[PDB]
């Protein structure tokens, strides 16, 4: 005789507290008491500060009670209602870690591009584009071309490179449907050096659906058709959180008021006396090749002295002894005088980064060895320096089905 | 061992352990601010808003976590999910609904946490992903809505529709 409705209210907002949103919303069809209880307002909080991670002070900025902000979002981003909740914690993360950091990146970022511009690329492309796509797209459209781009930057002496997150209207115009390289739409552009982190908005031509790739093409084979993959990440949603937590998190040095590709191990340090070396790696697609495999690297050496040792205890470089090592397990080495042309001096509060290039022909590698200080005062005396043993890494690359097929 | 008498609307008179009935938040306040504190003479204490057997399966369900490790304070962004709940929590709630609801107004009554917790969950996982034909079909409602009502929820709610 005694049912769910003749429940007392807070036993029932209890109740109605654990539920999702789409049954909040289902039991509003039950009855009249489940309806005027379903439209409780702090019951559309947790559903609104975790689905679209609505803080407390946008309810005040925008002076709305819970379930009309709920219902305000869902009007907009909507259907994008399972990856909101990821990209904008990564893209309210990325903007905030580059507000005291770099901030021409975030004043360079277009606004929101809304869903008939993001229809008219679909229209343009005839494919559909991966719903966490276009929920980013949606958040930011990216930024006008403009040097340093948002994901990353790579320099060397001679290449650089600054990839700058494109457009939905600039994808669309840039997008591929020729053969290899098939329904593969861009995700950044470089303008200096060209390249494009493409991501596949079709399961075609040995890609699975919505995965992130660079473009490497095949060097050997004269296919036009040939085109060999360097996959970074799963999804959209995968690609773009990870480098936000690689941002956010450090693991993506600060250099030049720009975003810097180099994965840096805080396992490879070999600081000898007062000397720390730290070293960070990197890849860079232009250079690289999979046939013939050149796996092209760079890396940045952070030496400096620590201002708590005396000044009398100053060194200068004037050697680099570098033990690169293969998969193959082949050995070969370096003795010319001075790193990368130059005879830097280790002082206290001095710090030395310089970059240098490798060429570990295989998917593997590492290096290791010495610099062999020469003393400042006593010319005589040397100091040993032994540079870690970072452990390059190519990412998963793929070989094209053009290839694959061929034989 | 200390010990407390809990009278039901009924008339039984159940004897509980005091620091087992202290789980349940009223009867802790009860004991810690007034009973205890005089040391009344081992009278009943009447509890005349629920029945022998629901105070007989509150008593079984404070037993079997007498020794519960205190529940995490944390709400909002912590989702509290309809998954966590115990294996034997789960087997000792499987009752009729009135049973279970009579469960859950003796838990909001005593204000024990954890069994109102874990009986609103059984209960929110019964209603769970479900059509409103098959909730009102589950539970026993009868659609008060008059056409114009339903047409005014149905426009009022016709968002989430896809």
């Amino acid at each position: 005789p005694l049912t769910l409705e003749s429940l007392p209210t807070d036993p029932l907002l209890l109740i109605l507290s654990f539920l999702d949103y789409r049954d909040l919303i289902n039991c509003c069809y039950v009855s009249r008491r489940l309806s005027q209880l379903s439209s409780h307002d702090p019951l559309w909080r947790r559903h609104c500060k975790k689905y679209w991670l609505i803080s407390e002070e946008e309810k005040t900025q925008k002076n709305q009670c819970w379930k009309s902000l709920f219902i305000d979002t869902y009007s907009d981003v909507g259907r994008y209602i399972d990856h909101y909740a990821a990209i904008k914690k990564a893209w309210d993360d990325l903007k905030k870690y580059l507000e005291p950091r770099c901030p021409r990146m975030v004043l360079s970022l277009k606004e929101g591009a809304r869903e008939e511009d993001l229809d008219a690329v679909e229209a343009q492309i005839g494919c559909k584009l991966p719903d966490d796509y276009r929920c980013s797209y949606r958040i930011h459209n990216g930024q006008k071309l403009v040097v340093p781009g948002l994901l990353g930057s790579m320099a060397l002496s001679n290449h650089y490179r600054s990839e700058d997150l494109l457009d939905v209207d600039t994808a669309a115009g840039g997008f591929q449907q020729r053969q290899g390289l098939k329904y593969c739409l861009p995700l950044t552009f470089c303008i200096h050096t060209g390249l494009s982190q493409y991501i596949a908005v079709e399961a075609a031509e040995g890609r699975n659906k919505n995965e992130v790739f660079y473009q490497c093409p095949d060097q050997m084979a004269r296919n036009p058709a040939a085109i060999d993959m360097f996959i970074i990440g799963a999804t959209f949603t995968d690609w773009f959180t990870s480098y936000v937590k690689n941002v956010v998190s450090g693991g993506f040095p600060i250099i030049r008021d720009q975003i810097f590709r180099y994965v840096h191990d805080p396992e490879c340090v070999a600081t000898t006396g007062d000397i720390t070396v730290s070293v960070s790696t990197s890849f860079l697609p232009e250079l690289s090749s999979v046939h013939p495999p050149h796996y092209f690297f760079t890396y940045r050496i952070r030496i400096e002295m620590s201002k708590d040792a005396l000044p009398e205890k100053a060194c200068q470089l004037d050697s680099r002894y570098w033990r690169i090592t293969n998969a193959k397990g082949d050995v070969e080495e370096v003795q010319g005088p001075g790193v990368v042309g130059e005879f830097p001096i280790i002082s206290p509060g001095r710090v030395y980064e310089y970059t240098s290039c490798t060429t570990f022909s295989t998917t593997s590698g590492y290096m290791e060895g010495y610099y062999t200080f020469h003393f400042l005062y006593f010319k005589d005396k040397i100091f040993n320096v032994a540079i870690p043993r970072f452990h390059m890494a190519c990412p998963t690359f793929r070989v094209s089905i053009a290839r694959l097929e061929m034989g | 061992m200390p010990s407390i008498k809990l009278q039901s609307s009924d008339g039984e008179i159940f004897e509980v352990d005091v620091e087992i009935a202290k789980q349940s938040v009223t009867i802790k306040t009860m004991l810690e601010d007034l009973g205890m504190d005089d040391e009344g003479d081992d009278d009943p204490v009447p509890l005349p808003n629920v029945n022998a057997a629901i105070l007989k399966k509150v008593i079984q369900w404070c037993t079997h976590h007498k020794d519960d490790p205190p529940p995490p304070e944390d709400d909002e962004n912590k989702e509290k999910r309809t998954d966590d709940i115990p294996v034997w929590d789960q087997e000792f709630l499987k009752v009729d609904q009135g049973t279970l609801f009579e469960l859950i107004l003796a838990a909001n009554y005593l204000d024990i946490k954890g069994l109102l917790d874990v009986t609103c969950k059984t209960v929110a996982n019964m209603i769970k992903g479900k059509t409103p034909e098959e909730i009102r079909k589950t539970f026993n409602i009868k659609n008060d809505f008059t056409e114009e009502e339903e047409a005014q929820v149905r426009k009022e709610n016709q968002w989430c529709e896809e």
